């Protein structure tokens, strides 16, 4: 589930560290 | 206030404070050795082991090292495995473990940690709420929903659970059922309710049901710093980028891309029609709940800066052409896609997630009447063979009332004022 045209996900980026 | 020392740790409090003094003085490697010494000499000491975990945490920050943080995460677990750990210390240690697991992206490990915390502390509402966020963060909205339903049974006016419950309702297209939870939640002022996501969705749910109070909340969210403007409500932003709803090619500087799209528009059109006729499954229905009604599908060639090789088999010349333009193929906060909309379609007013892209539309098959697009206070039409450019972080809306299909080509570009450094580094969206 990704934010393409909208802001519907709880978070749009994917935390992968430092 | 927090009692972190068990009966034995009180008898070594002086040695413990000495090593902690070192850590707060920033003397991180001296403090690491000191808590190691305490750990080797008192391997059962919870406060010693927590000290080692906090030092390893600070060291992971000093070095920006995921491996060091991975060790800190295990030590926070060790604290919890030892005997006679004071409840305040157990909770501090597992809470921070989960936080650092999420920071690395171990959202499934975070969830196990959070489930343990709720088992150990069954009357702590804030942990059950944190567990809800855990489930949200792995996209398990059904288990998140159940969690905030449990919390609201016991504490109906827990606002954190009310805005998160609203958010979930709204994501399930329960627009009217979500509005009181989001509103009451934000109005509660509880920690965690002053978040742009909740203003964003509250106003949008109100717009959908026809409540002119919507822009009251957009004003408020703007006043509280979540939105750059009442009209531009994206949430993943770089501050200071030029902000206007409609752009010209020259304003963007991407004049060579625009010329290539307009000069070669027919080859782009033709490959899209070929996919519509012989491979229509490559066009996927819009699935972000942006449609009031109608039919709207997209065939995507690039997303998050990554070429879809199978999709590009269906539009090979178009993908060859676009490869020459890294301002779009490397826009990791944009896409490149065909978009088909059919009559009887109305796309709700909405806003994209980020102010870091601009959106180009190349007209491919445009019926003579009935198709238009509003961005902010200005509505425009497409033209076959011509490019329109708008900032989709501004509110925008689309109608399709023709008597046949409308096909466009969508090309996202990096906002022109973003430096090469920012374009390499911004996280993808
Ligand atoms: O480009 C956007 O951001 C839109 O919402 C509309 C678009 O998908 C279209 O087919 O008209
Ligand atoms: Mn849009």
């Amino acid at each position: 589930g990704k934010c393409k045209d909208g802001l519907g996900e709880y978070t749009c980026t994917s935390l992968e560290g430092f | 206030k927090p009692k972190l020392l068990n009966k034995f740790d009180k008898t070594i409090k002086a040695e413990l404070d000495a090593a902690e003094k070192l850590r707060k003085r920033g003397k991180i490697e001296e403090a690491v050795n000191a808590f190691k010494e305490l750990v080797r000499k008192y391997p059962q000491s919870p406060r010693a082991r927590y000290g080692k975990a906090q030092c390893e945490d600070d060291l992971a920050e000093k070095r920006r090292s995921n491996e060091v943080l991975r060790g800190a995460i295990e030590t926070y677990q060790e604290v919890a495995s030892l005997p006679d750990v004071p409840a305040d210390l157990l909770k501090l240690s597992l809470k921070r473990r989960s936080d650092r697991q999420q920071f690395l992206g171990h959202m499934r490990g975070s969830l196990l940690t959070l489930q343990r915390l709720v088992q150990l502390f069954p009357n702590d509402t804030s942990l059950k709420n944190d567990l809800g966020v855990g489930y949200l963060l792995i996209g398990d909205n059904d288990n998140a929903k159940k969690v905030y339903e449990e919390v609201l049974s016991v504490t109906p006016n827990d606002g954190f659970a009310k805005v998160h419950y609203g958010f979930i309702l709204k994501a399930q297209n329960k627009i009217a059922e979500s509005i009181p939870y989001l509103k009451e939640g934000i109005e509660s002022g509880d920690p965690g309710t002053d978040d742009g996501r909740f203003y964003f969705h509250l106003g949008d749910a109100m717009q959908r049901v026809g409540n002119k109070e919507a822009y009251k909340w957009y004003e408020l969210g703007h006043k509280r710093g979540h939105f750059a403007s009442v009209w531009q409500r994206s949430l993943y932003n770089v501050n200071g980028l030029k902000a206007q709803p409609w752009w010209t090619p020259k304003e963007t500087g991407y004049t060579e891309l625009v010329k290539s799209l307009e000069r070669n528009w027919k080859l782009i059109r033709d490959e899209g029609l070929a996919v519509m006729d012989k491979a229509k499954g490559l066009f996927l229905p819009e699935d972000e709940n942006l449609r009031e009604k109608g039919d709207w599908s997209q065939f995507t060639l690039w997303q998050q800066g990554r070429r879809n090789e199978n999709a590009c088999k269906g539009a090979p010349k178009t993908c060859t052409l676009l490869e020459k333009f890294p301002e779009t193929t490397g826009c990791r906060r944009g896409q490149i896609k065909y978009s088909i909309m059919h009559p009887g379609t109305h796309v709700w007013p909405h806003t994209g997630p980020t102010n870091c892209r601009l959106r180009m539309h190349l007209g491919l098959v445009i019926p003579k009447e009935g198709c238009k697009i509003r961005c902010a206070n200005e509505t425009k039409t497409w033209e076959e063979g011509k490019v329109l450019i708008f900032d989709d972080s501004f509110e925008h809306e689309v109608w399709q009332d023709a008597s046949s299909f409308r096909l466009i080509f969508i090309v996202d570009v990096w906002h022109p004022e973003l430096t090469p450094q920012q374009r390499r580094s911004l996280p993808a969206i």
